RNA sequence: AAACUGCGAAUGGCUCAUUAAAUCAGUUAUGGUUCCUUUGGUCGCUCGUACUUGGAUAACUGUGGUAAUUCU
RNA sequence: UGGUGACUCUAGAUAACCUCGGGCCGAUCGCACGCCGGCGGCGACGACCCAUUCGAACGUCUGCCCUAUCAACUUUCGAUGGUAGUCGCCGUGCCUACCAUGGUGACCACGGGUGACGGGGAAUCAGGGUUCGAUUCCGGAGAGGGAGCCUGAGAAACGGCUACCACAUCCAAGGAAGGCAGCAGGCGCGCAAAUU
RNA sequence: CGCUACUACCGAUUGGAUGGUUUAGUGAGGCCCUCGGAUCGGCCCCGCCGGGAGCGCUGA
């Protein structure tokens, strides 16, 4: 029975104001959707005019973009590192808007490999299972060396990313609702953007 | 209690009327849609499962 | 107040449909269609209080039924179909064909038009919009859906649109000496050459129209329907011209028609 | 100065503004594209709203409304609130029994943006209806204009 | 006839208790939204038993319970 | 591509996603005629999307009676604004967290009173005005008082449901069933208003 | 000053009725969420030749 009227409301001078009417049908609101990180779990809700609301309590995979590589993948969340709005909505790990989220980056790293020879980290380590060893040599003709050794020129990831990418985490943002969509999607930070929320969490602890 | 009894196979139905608790003894504390041996009810109902 | 309504009562009615106030306190309620509620004329309306067809509903009901009343082509059975402005309303029965048009004192005037003029209409298009994968589309005032239209025809414009294709056959554009009528405010009914068109950025645009008898008006441009390239109508004017009589040149013409005739 | 002065980061949403960087393009600062667009109604966007640095999302050039309606005027008598001043719109009020006025008044807060700097109590401001801003404010501010007084 | 399904039952009618920038009136806006119905349009634009698929349930028949209901 | 005064519009391209409570891409129905293992003309109904037909909901501007024996009010429990979000059909302190200390007022705020629903309008009126407007048209509100919901496009619906409060009906005392400010008609109230 | 009547205030006693605001609890009922899983289904193992049994899995 909660409602988002206005005529409960003080006035902008500050007096009280008597309500003509009760709570009508079209002011109502509903129950929040604190989505949880969880195997997927979503109530559709039935909304003014026939429509359809998927309320999504529990997600646990979200289409995330790497928008410097235009590479958008649909990934594991992992976890809630920062909220802007409410600090207990990082206690108990609640997937909103704006929030700042843990996601895999092990498509992020195929997609990663497929443009072979991203910037040099730890590459010569005492590493190498086989069978991905291909993604990165490979056998091929002399055309398409040339198209990847061409590739390399724009293998330029920031440090920080290069950090991420060895935790296996990427620090995202969901760009989605999802409590009014149903999906947990958004973009992987970069910049100063990613700069700005790695200061924000550090001087959270 | 009166009893409503059913025949699916012949869709036939009958209405007894049993006042002995002895017989009734063995439908109570029983739920719906559970299988009991009606044999309680007398020797004609020996072998009948409802 | 919750949902919508679904009467009308018979003096809220629009006052163009010249209904009576003793007949009833219900007015017949348009139906939803092509034309605003106030800018119709019901086909019972037609049918009874202005045709005389029908001396009650319940003969516009037996009439239409009999699938007799044709509007734009189509067969219509709704004896409160709403029908406005450029309708064509065709009675092959009794074989006459009319063009829903508007009368100097803004109401529908029951205008016979010929076999070949009810072939085809004019509509004002409302608006022009690419969608659908590059495709354009057009909206007209009787809310027919036109794809691939010529890409010179804009808002405000006319086309001509043959009845049994619904498509168009040619256009007029909204310009200063094209010929037009006005469909609303206190200049209805009035036809003249659009003059000048004086524009209101945030606003409505006014456009002014000068009669074929050398008076001057002004309308808000959605209020405007081009009629005819220059001052040569596309399509067949009511007895009156579109030349708003005042009341002393009125009175005097009735009084000499009467001397006249009787 | 600094705009990130909130606990999420403050960005224009139409600018990508993390593209792929190249070593030799970059010459000191990875260099930010700004967003603005014009208001119609023959309203000129203020060269702060254009080279500024500033986020304001309810900021008739840079950020998401849109002007439609009442364009209206009033004199600044408040600034005391964030991006948000308090005008007073002075009017004549007509009693016709008496066939005279009375002086009324209303008082409208709406939207200032950063990209007026130099807006003092007593400037006269051409304000655009947009939509509601927040409980009070309808209202965005246009352009600026100073009081004779001023020096 | 019944009964299932579909639509309507949110209109109309009554009353004036509440309600003091509230309702309301004129004026504008939705470039900040929803929209059954009518009308026009879209409706092989998916590139991997169809010559027609499945299980129910009403109505109906039959057995009933309650002092009592448009109960079942 | 197209459009607006103005889009973060429309359209286009790319990389993905695509809700077990899953989005469309017809397993529907009547009439009439035909020439080798095939076609087909009129309709009815239904589904998706767009177009606002009909609205609804929210905003803008200006206008409301008496009262100071009501002069300061609002701000703990949102009061004014900012940021992020939640919810909603959407804009919005609608709500939440954090932040700022704001916002209204003798141009009468705030409070109180009203045998105050508002307006179109009515009576009176030389001119100006005074009083009335429950009442058939428009808008609002309510269905004994509150509150919460289902269904649905649309209701916080009451000739729908669910409670409590008041009143009240039948009962075999276990239970069941209510809502005339609809049309008539009773009671009551009154100076005061008609046919089951 | 007497002195029948009439209207109005302040009141010890809060003597009785009708109302509306509020602290502190308590709190029906619906809605939502997390559980639950009566019961009903098919998929799992057989005959008869037409050619009624399990928190095994799954859906409501």
């Amino acid at each position: 029975g909660i409602s988002r009227d206005n005529w409960h409301k003080r006035r902008k001078t500050g007096g009280k104001r008597k309500p003509y009417h009760k709570k009508r049908k079209y002011e109502l609101g509903r129950p929040a959707a604190n989505t949880k990180i969880g195997p997927r779990r979503i109530h559709t809700v039935r909304v003014r005019g026939g429509n359809k609301k998927y309320r999504a309590l529990r997600l646990d995979v979200g289409n995330f973009s790497w928008g410097s590589e235009c590479c958008t993948r649909k990934t594991r969340i992992i976890d809630v590192v920062y909220n802007a709005s409410n600090n207990e909505l990082v206690r108990t790990k609640t997937l909103v808007k704006n929030c700042i989220v843990l996601i895999d980056s092990t498509p992020y790293r195929q997609w990663y490999e497929s443009h072979y020879a991203l910037p040099l980290g730890r590459k010569k380590g005492a590493k190498l299972t086989p069978e991905e060893e291909e993604i990165l040599n490979k056998k091929r003709s002399k055309k398409i060396q040339k198209k990847y050794d061409e590739r390399k020129k724009n293998a330029k990831i920031s440090s920080l990313l290069e950090e991420q990418f060895q935790q296996g985490k990427l620090l995202a943002c969901i760009a989605s609702r999802p409590g009014q969509c149903g999906r947990a999607d958004g973009y992987v930070l970069e910049g100063k953007e990613l700069e700005f929320y790695l200061r924000k969490i550090k001087a959270r602890k | 209690m009166k009893l409503n009894i059913s025949f699916p196979a012949t869709g036939c139905q009958k209405l007894i009327e049993v006042d002995d608790e002895r017989k009734l003894r063995t439908f109570y504390e029983k739920r719906m849609a559970t299988e009991v041996a009606a044999d309680a009810l007398g020797e004609e109902w020996k072998g009948y499962v409802v | 107040a919750r949902g919508p309504k679904k009467h009308l009562k018979r003096v809220a009615a629009p006052k163009h449909w010249m209904l009576d106030k003793l007949t009833g306190v219900f007015a017949p309620r348009p139906s939803t269609g092509p034309h605003k509620l106030r800018e119709c004329l019901p086909l019972i309306i037609f049918l009874r209080n202005r045709l005389k067809y029908a001396l009650t509903g319940d003969e516009v009901k037996k009439i239409c039924m009999q699938r007799f009343i044709k509007i734009d082509g189509k067969v219509r059975t709704d004896i409160t179909y709403p029908a406005g402005f450029m309708d064509v309303i065709s009675i092959d029965k009794t074989g006459e064909n009319f063009r829903l048009i508007y009368d100097t004192k803004g109401r529908f005037a029951v205008h016979r038009i010929t076999p070949e003029e009810a072939k085809y209409k004019l509509c004002k298009v409302r608006k022009i919009f690419v969608g659908t994968k590059g495709i354009p589309h057009l909206v007209t005032h009787d809310a027919r859906t036109i794809r691939y239209p010529d890409p010179l025809i804009k808002v405000n414009d006319t086309i001509q649109i043959d009845l049994e294709t619904g498509k168009i056959t040619d256009f007029i554009k909204f310009d200063t000496g094209n010929l037009c009528m006005v469909t609303g405010g206190a200049n209805l009914g009035r036809i003249g050459v659009i003059t000048n068109r004086e524009r209101h950025p945030g606003s409505f645009d006014v456009v002014h129209v000068k009669d074929a008898n050398g008076n001057s008006f002004a309308t808000r441009l959605s209020n405007i329907f081009v009629i005819g390239k220059g001052n040569k109508p596309w399509i067949s004017l009511p007895r009156g011209k579109g030349i708003r009589l005042t009341i002393a040149e009125e009175r005097d013409k009735r009084l000499a028609a009467k001397q006249s005739s009787g | 100065a600094d705009i990130q002065t909130e606990r999420a980061y403050q960005k224009q949403p139409t600018i990508f503004q993390n593209k792929k960087r190249v070593l030799l393009g970059e010459t000191g600062k990875e260099k930010l594209p700004r967003y603005y667009k014009n208001i119609g109604l023959g309203f000129k966007t203020p060269k702060e709203a254009i080279e500024g640095t500033y986020i304001d999302k309810k900021c008739p050039f840079t950020g998401n409304v849109s002007i439609r309606g009442r364009i209206l005027s009033g004199v600044v008598t408040k600034m005391k609130m964030q991006r948000t001043i308090v005008i007073r719109r002075d009017y004549l009020h007509y009693i016709r029994k008496y066939n005279r006025f009375e002086k009324r008044h209303k008082n409208m807060s709406v939207h200032l943006s950063p990209c007026f700097r130099d807006v003092q109590i007593g400037d006269i401001v051409t304000v655009g209806e947009c939509r509601p801003l927040s409980k009070t404010v309808r209202f965005n501010v246009l352009k600026v204009t100073k009081a004779a007084g001023t020096k």
